[PDB]
This record gives structure tokens, C-alpha cells and sequence, in this order.
């Protein structure tokens, strides 16, 4: 899906310099789904997870702007989908055939995030558009505000590669790990953090976003209650 | 009578359920959802309540009730189907709203929605 | 950008004719495992690990017109897929001296030919993923006084409007201490515009603080990669690695 | 009498796409619309009435189940037997069909009843 | 009765539930919550419970222990609405509280919580 | 009765790979086929139904226990008593074994009535 | 009857869920539960039972059941409560405990844990 979006606190003036930059080596996509590698744990994702779903990122921007610690402004950041952008499920597809299990846990994720995962760090060339979301205090509301657009971006004609991701490590055993996820079952790979937040030598100084299990979530709606 | 009355039920699509409340009133269960357009347009909630011992929608409180529970916690898009004037408790019909909790549908982005709809 | 992929030079420093050997034990013990290297910049390499694959695909090629292959040295059995790429340039099938190579993880979309002002002189390969240039050199073991030459034509011809967005960074033995090579930088006024990699502690047995690493600067994070000594695998030498810094 | 009957009809290798839920005279319908995996055809709508039908007893297994199919998106065979429901304005809002039986379903073969 | 009956019914707002207990007394089931300030300042515990067989609010039990579990695993911020004095066994009063559970909201607004308040 | 008993056989280190859920006649019936984990063996088929059998009580809590263990890929114990049901067309599409308890299995021993 | 009454009900903190049964017995459907340190300080497995016929423990069967499930896929840390002596059935006894599950409470920071305690 062409134009993916992803949620950044920092402003369009460093976005449209720098980009976003993966946050280490880790490929395995065991891992990625659970969230182990992306800020919850060992955080070195050889990966830059974006939605492909305009809901996902409102649902992002709401569960920043409502913790009372986190002080800052949010750019929703609209990037074409280059043959770099894969699917999570035709690589889970894969790897279940060469012998590994993805639970229910995990499947029933890879269908909420709608993820549309970047290998490469992700060029100040792909990114179209980046749209600030005001936070209304007083009415509890996260609206669009200035929709900044790129001069930077070069409109190609692409699409996200339809297929496996390539070097993929070999699946573990079933380990039944942590799923780490935030706000209204948002994966950790989402949060501000997943990603380098050092610009030019600088870090950016926002809140670290509190995750939980999703297992017991995700067991709370797949089996009624 | 039914969901889909499109005449006495009315709907609202594209929403997703930001803030959910759970209660007693009289001797029975109330659950209140409040219903915001998901890119932040309409402006205004859409408190829709169920309460389970009272009123010809309370059949179906707890199916209401576990699909609620999955359009709160995911925030996907949904389509409310709710009945006005519903609620006589006055301070009831003052904190929250009239209206009665009826159906739940998933709405697959786009700009279609399964479920009864207006021709 | 360029910190995407793991990146090693791994120079020989030839053993008295363990050409063979120590390529494919001591690469397909770098190359192979999760932590394996992706791009490797063997230089001087000569001979051929014995086990590439012919029949590469033809190339053009692109801005000089010496061909270069593509062997595709499977490392992995029949079951498994771990094939690499390696570019090669036969410039000298009969010394296997100064004869330079590219191994990859995947096939480059381009390469590259480029030689210094001088005529004399005989190009530092590279290759290029997408918008990632990697390139590959050999300088001269008399101090390496062509070092602050390749930087400077391989700054003019990446300068060029049309592939002024790709980013690139340059590995290899420069045959030079990095702190003189910043120092003439800086003489000749390119202080701000190439960035200089380097471990803190020699990379030879010498002690010598050559084989390092010289990166564009306007390249997106190109401060998060940094050149750091790979762990004592005691096997008499060892190669640099262009990591990225922990956020 | 069973959801292998030769009356009931089944679809294979599908997923439950869209969910509803709702109330119908004293009931609390469900309708599930799931559509083939990679796609193909026409989407098959499948409901079930709570206090409606000889499929009651069913009824909240079959919620369960769905649910359980629709979060995880499972690739699933759908059982359904036409003409079930009787108001018209359920046809032409949701279905006809009657939601009898959910089976998990895999690459080629799958668990469940099966025609001759 | 009613969860937002003010004059009697309390509240603590921007709660998280951090720990959570099951068990029965006196033929009947019930669920503990505790509760601490969600912003990070510091307010004595409160600890609500919920009997089964016990009370007015027993119709509710089981709509108020379905959601106390998701406001627990997922640490979300809840106002949760309290009677003074309900139990009155002493072992028990002493352990947990004389609070039983009659209602939970979701308070993702950082300012206020959907539900009944006191104006 | 009980899961125990010695007419209840057991199959170990067995996953849950298919779910079925249907009504057989005035009951609900849930079905599940557990194949060895590690392969090579015959998947075995056990069901339950909500008003038919002595394991009426014990419905719900199977049925709830079946879908997390085939939520979660576990490694289970499924107790089976042979020759349950008795319509022929129901044996001959699912099973004739009625499933009267699941346990689950860490290396080496499993949780339950061993005999 | 409570799960504090102490003179009775005992428990084991900072327990780990690791094992889960299901089954029926006397016309009856119990659920076991195998405990183990978090932190592998050894002692002997605890196993408790709980039959939802049987035992005066019976009203609190589907809700502890519920949270011997929940505790179980979270692999918290978790204060079990059992009734010691309970179960008659030698079978029974032999293969499982004359344990009986009475209380699951959460337990956080390898201190306290929320529950009736005995000092």
C-alpha cells in the first residue's frame, strides 16, 4: 500500500532533513511483531514500522496525548512505499512453512497494526506530507493542523513489494514471549522511540511510553468477556 | 424491534469508541460508550448507553457488551446504531445521553460499512 | 542510510600463500550468523575463494568500461539459500596482488569505476545499493600519498547534480594515519565535508592505525556509524567494522 | 439436523472480514461477512438469531468462535443454511443464511464435515 | 440507586489499577482492586471491592470484574466510583476496605473522565 | 467418572493445528485435532457436546480451555474416551472420541492423571 | 468462609502459574493449578485443585478459574491461596493435591502482595 504513515514528535524541519533512521541490526521477525526488539527490550530493529491505516495514526496521537507527561507537538508523516515496504504477512506465511509458529497472539496483531515494515532507513525523499495533530485540552480532541508539504520528496510511481522479506533469520522455538504494545493495542515498533531519535548528535527528549502485555488484551477480546 | 430500523434506529459510521464506562442504575448493569469521529471532525460525543434489566434493548446488553469491549480496546472504525429517547433518568439523561446502545458494526475503512443502512 | 548495513573491511596481509584457506574460513566465518557482515571490503584480495559460480550476468558497464562480474559463491548447502554476490575485477589474473573485490548480501542495482586525476593510477571499485554507495580502494604501503586524492575525485564525482543525493562511504587501506589525512584536509579547507572513521586502537600488528574509514557528511546519520575494531579472533590480523551507535 | 447435513452448504478457505451484532424481536442477532482469502467471488454473509431458529442452542459458541476467527483472521470454512431467516428486510439488510458451523481451515486440506 | 448518585457515591479520578485479587467470602465470590494515582503523586491506596452475594451492587459484579481486569492488564487510567461503607465483616473491612466497586470509567483525557461527576 | 479413570487415554506433547464449532442436534459441539508437535504421528480427533454424553458439566470449561491452547501453541495432554457418540455420520466425519480433559506439557512430564 | 481466614486458608507468595489442567470429576468440571517460584527458589511445586460441584468452594469457581487463565498466559507473579485438605477422592489425591484453589491476587516489586496477609 502506497503511502504509509508514521507518527513523529519531532518537527517537519528535521524530518525533511534527516528522515527516519532504523534503530539497530536485529532482522529477526519474531522479535518485531512482539515488540522485544523495538523499544520494550533489546531495542536494534533492523526495521521502521509504519501504518497503512489514517486511523492508526490518530490512534497513536491519543495515546501520547493522554498521559499528562508527554510535552510536545506530532507530525503525522506520509511516506511513499517504496519496493523497500513489505507486508508482515506474506513473511509470517514464510516463515510458518519453514517451521515456525506464530500463536494467535501474534496474528491477531499483524491484522490490528496493519504494519508495512521498511528494511532500509527511510529517505527525506520518500516523506509527501507532514500533517501536525493539535490536541484540544479541553475537549479531549486530536484534529489535523498545519499539512506541511516536502520539497524534498520526489514523486516516483512504487508501490510496497508484494513478498518475503529477504535474509530473514531462522525461526526460534515457541517461546510464548512478551508482546509488547501501547494505548489501544498500538505495537511498541509504533512508539516514538522504535526509531533513531538522534538527530545531528542531538536526542530528542519526550516521554518513554509505559508498554504492556497484550496477551492478556488480546485474550480479554478474543474470548468474549 | 430491530437494529436496522433506519427508521426508529439511527447510525452513525467511521467512529471509534474513545471512552467507555461501566455502572449500576436500579438494580441492574449500564455500560456507556462515548463515540468521537475518528479524524477529529464532528466534535461532539455520541454517549450512547445499555442498561441491562430495562427497555426493549436489553435482550442483547451482553452480546452489545463483549463487542463494545473489542471497539474500545482496539479503537478500530465502527458504526454506532443507537435509539433516542430511550433513558428517563433525568440526571441519566444528563451526564450521559437518551440514547440506547443497538448495534455494533465494523467498518472496513473506505467509506462502506457492513450492516443496515439508508438507501 | 549507509548505517543500514554492516559494513567490514577485512584486509589479508598475505601468509605466505594461504590465499584460499584463509578466504573461505575466516569470510564465511565473518559473513555467516545473525551477526554476520553484510557488505565485506576485502581489498588486495587477488585469488578467488575457488567455490564462485561462473555465468554472471552481462554488464555494460557504467563510466569506465572494464567489466566486472558478479559471482554468486553459495555459502549455504542446496536445502538453504545464503548465496552472496561478489563484484570482481580482473585486472590482474597473474599477480593477485592488488586485485580488489566487493561481497555483497544482495545483487547491487549499480556499480562503479572511478580513478584518480592521474592517469598512472588504477580504480577503487564500489558498488551501490539503491541510494547507498560503498566503495572499495587500495592505496600504496610507501606512506599512501594518493589517499587525500581519492577522497577529493570521489567527492567531485558524486558532486554531480544528478547523484548528489546518493550517500556514500569509502573503505579499504589508505596507508595512512587518519590524523594526517584530516590534517591536509583541513589545509586544503575540506574540513567540514567528509567525516573520519577510525578505531582507537591499531589496527596492525605494527601497530599501525591504517584501515579505516572516510564518509560523506551530508549523508542522513552519517555520525551514527562509527569504525570500531571487531572482537580478538587471534588469527594473527583482523578487519574494521563501520557499526552504528545505540540510540 | 447437524451442520454436515446435505441441506447445510460450506465455504472453504475464508476469512471473516466485517462483524456486527445487534438485537431483532427479543434477540441478539450476529452477522459475520467474510470473503476469500486472497479474493475471489462474491462476499457470503452469515447471521445467527439468539432466540430465533433451530440453531438456538448454538448461538453463543458460535458468537465466541467467530470473534475468536474475526480478531485472529483465520482463514476458515463457513457453514450456512440458505433460506433460514423470514422478515425480508433482514434479506436484503444482511442475509438469509444461517450462520451453523466455523471450522479452522489450512493450505490445501482442512478439519471439518465435508460433502461427497 | 445509581454509580453517579454523588451525595453518596465517591470517586477517585486518574486511578490506575496496580494490583489485582480474587477470592470468595460468606458463599460468595469477589474481586479486589488497588488503585494509585496515575499522575505520579501520592494518595493512599484505595482498594475497592466487589461480593457477589453481598450488597446492591451484585447485579453489576460481573460487569465490574470483566472491566477491572482490562484496567489492570493494560495500566490504563480509571476513575473508579466507590460506596462508603458496604461490607461490614472485620477481617475483611481490614484488609481491603469498607469501598465496593459500583463503577469504572476511562479517564484518557488527561483533564476529566467520562462519566457521572459532582458539579 | 473422571479424566483419570483408566478408559480415558491419553495423547502427550500434542498441539491443537484445527478447531471445528457446530450443533449436532439440539447441543453445541466443538472438535478439535491435535497433532504431535514433533510430526510423524496420526492427528487425533476429540469433541465434546454441550447436552449429549456423562461430560455435560465439564462443556464449557473444555471449550474455553481448547481455544487457549489453540490460541497459544502449547504443547497439551488430550485425554480421550473412546466410543462416545454414537451417529454413524458423525464418526465417520470428525471422531467417535470425546474430549474429557486438557493439560499442558512441559520437556518432559505433562500436568495430570498419568497411568 | 473467606480466603483470609488464616486459621485455614494458607498461601504461597511470589508464585509463577506454570501448569494448567482441565477436566471433570463426579459429574463436576475442575481446573488444577502448578505453581513455582519466579525466582526458582525450589520448594515443592504447589498444585491446587478446584472443582466447581464440590467443596463449599463452588461459587467462586468460574471467576477463579477465570484468573488462574489470565495469571497464566501473563506469567505473572501471583499469591495463591489454598484450602489444605479438601478433596477426598484418593485418585484424585494421588495425582494432583488435597489442595483447593480459594484466592489469586497479584503480587508486584518482589515485595507485598495485595491480599489478606498474616503478620
Amino acid at each position: 500500500i502506497d503511502f504509509v504513515y508514521r507518527v513523529d514528535p519531532n518537527p517537519p524541519d528535521v524530518i525533511f532533513r534527516d528522515g527516519f533512521s532504523l534503530l539497530g541490526y536485529n532482522r529477526d521477525l519474531q522479535q518485531l511483531i512482539s515488540g522485544r526488539s523495538c523499544a520494550g527490550g533489546s531495542s536494534d530493529s533492523r526495521y521502521i514500522v509504519t501504518t497503512s491505516d489514517i486511523n492508526k495514526t490518530y490512534a497513536i496521537a491519543r495515546a501520547y496525548y493522554s498521559h499528562s507527561k508527554f510535552k510536545g507537538n506530532l507530525y503525522r508523516y506520509k511516506i511513499r512505499a517504496d519496493n523497500n515496504f513489505y507486508s508482515l504477512t506474506p513473511s509470517v506465511n514464510y516463515l510458518e512453512s519453514q517451521g515456525g509458529h506464530f500463536n494467535a497472539y501474534e496474528k491477531s496483531m499483524i491484522r490490528l497494526q496493519s504494519e508495512y515494515v521498511s528494511t532500509l532507513s527511510i529517505l527525506p525523499e520518500n516523506i509527501q506530507k507532514a500533517v501536525a495533530l493539535v490536541y484540544d485540552s479541553s475537549t479531549g480532541q486530536i484534529k489535523d493542523g498545519t499539512s506541511t508539504i516536502n520539497t524534498d520528496y520526489v514523486s516516483i510511481s512504487s508501490v510496497s513489494n508484494p513478498g518475503v522479506i529477504p535474509f530473514l533469520p531462522e525461526p526460534q522455538a515457541n517461546t510464548q514471549q512478551r508482546i509488547d504494545a501501547f494505548g489501544s493495542l498500538i505495537s511498541s515498533c509504533f512508539s516514538i522511540y522504535s526509531v533513531c531519535q538522534t538527530h545531528r548528535g542531538q536526542k530528542t527528549e519526550v516521554y518513554k511510553m509505559p508498554f504492556y502485555d497484550a496477551r492478556p488484551v488480546i485474550q480479554f477480546i478474543i474470548s468474549g468477556n | 424491534e430491530w437494529t436496522g430500523d433506519y427508521e426508529n434506529i439511527g447510525y452513525f459510521s467511521h467512529e471509534v469508541i474513545s471512552e467507555f464506562h461501566v455502572g449500576q442504575i436500579d438494580g441492574g448493569a449500564y455500560f456507556c460508550i462515548k463515540a468521537v469521529k475518528a479524524d477529529g471532525s464532528r466534535s461532539t460525543p455520541l454517549i450512547a448507553c445499555s442498561v441491562s434489566n430495562e427497555s426493549v434493548w436489553a435482550p442483547s446488553f451482553k452480546v452489545l457488551l463483549e463487542q463494545a469491549r473489542y471497539f474500545y480496546v482496539t479503537e478500530q472504525s465502527v458504526r454506532i446504531y443507537y435509539d433516542h429517547n430511550v433513558w428517563t433518568n433525568q440526571p441519566f439523561v444528563n451526564t450521559f445521553s437518551t440514547n440506547a446502545l443497538v448495534g455494533l458494526s465494523s467498518c472496513s475503512a473506505a467509506t462502506d460499512c457492513f450492516g443496515p443502512g439508508k438507501p | 542510510n549507509i548505517s543500514d548495513y554492516r559494513v567490514m573491511t577485512w584486509n589479508l596481509q598475505g601468509s605466505s600463500a594461504s590465499t584460499e584457506s584463509k578466504w573461505n574460513i575466516n569470510v564465511r566465518q565473518l559473513l555467516s550468523g545473525t551477526a554476520g557482515v553484510d557488505i565485506l571490503m576485502v581489498q588486495e584480495a587477488g585469488a578467488i575463494p575457488t567455490s564462485a559460480v561462473r555465468t554472471g550476468r552481462h554488464i555494460q558497464p557504467f563510466g569506465v568500461g572494464i567489466p566486472i562480474d558478479e559471482y554468486t559463491w553459495n555459502l549455504g548447502t542446496t536445502r538453504r539459500q545464503d548465496i552472496r554476490y561478489i563484484y570482481y575485477s580482473p585486472i590482474d589474473v597473474g599477480a593477485r596482488r592488488v586485485n580488489l573485490a566487493i561481497v555483497t548480501r544482495r545483487r547491487a542495482d549499480n556499480v562503479y569505476v572511478l580513478r584518480p586525476t592521474t592517469v598512472a593510477s588504477r580504480p577503487i571499485i564500489g558498488i551501490g545499493l539503491g541510494n547507498d554507495v560503498f566503495l572499495t580502494t587500495h592505496a600504496l604501503a610507501s606512506g599512501g600519498p594518493d589517499a587525500a586524492a581519492i577522497v577529493r575525485v570521489t567527492y567531485n564525482f558524486f558532486r554531480t547534480p544528478q547523484m548528489r543525493h546518493l550517500s556514500w562511504l569509502l573503505g579499504g587501506d589508505f596507508n595512512r594515519a587518519p590524523d594526517r589525512l584530516e590534517s591536509d584536509l583541513m589545509t586544503e579547507h575540506l574540513e567540514r565535508l567528509v567525516t573520519i572513521i577510525a578505531p582507537t586502537e591499531p589496527t596492525q600488528i605494527g601497530g599501525n592505525i591504517l584501515d579505516y574509514g572516510v564518509i560523506v557528511d551530508r549523508a542522513p546519520y552519517s555520525q551514527r556509524v562509527e569504525a570500531l575494531r571487531n572482537p580478538q579472533l587471534a588469527s594473527d590480523h583482523y578487519p574494521v567494522a563501520f557499526e552504528a551507535q545505540h540510540c | 439436523e447437524w451442520t454436515g447435513d446435505s441441506s447445510i452448504n460450506y465455504y472453504s478457505d475464508e476469512v471473516i472480514s466485517d462483524f456486527h451484532v445487534g438485537q431483532f424481536n427479543r434477540s441478539a442477532y450476529f452477522c459475520i461477512k467474510t470473503v476469500k482469502k486472497s479474493g475471489e467471488g462474491t462476499p457470503i454473509i452469515a447471521c445467527a438469531l439468539s432466540h430465533d431458529s433451530k440453531w438456538i442452542p448454538s448461538f453463543n459458541i458460535m458468537l465466541e468462535q467467530a470473534r475468536n476467527f474475526y480478531i485472529t483472521g483465520h482463514s476458515i470454512r463457513v457453514y450456512v443454511q440458505p433460506n433460514v431467516w423470514s422478515n425480508k428486510s433482514f434479506i436484503e439488510a444482511l442475509s438469509s443464511n444461517a450462520l451453523v458451523g466455523l471450522s479452522s481451515c489450512s493450505t490445501s486440506e482442512c478439519f471439518g464435515p465435508v460433502k461427497p
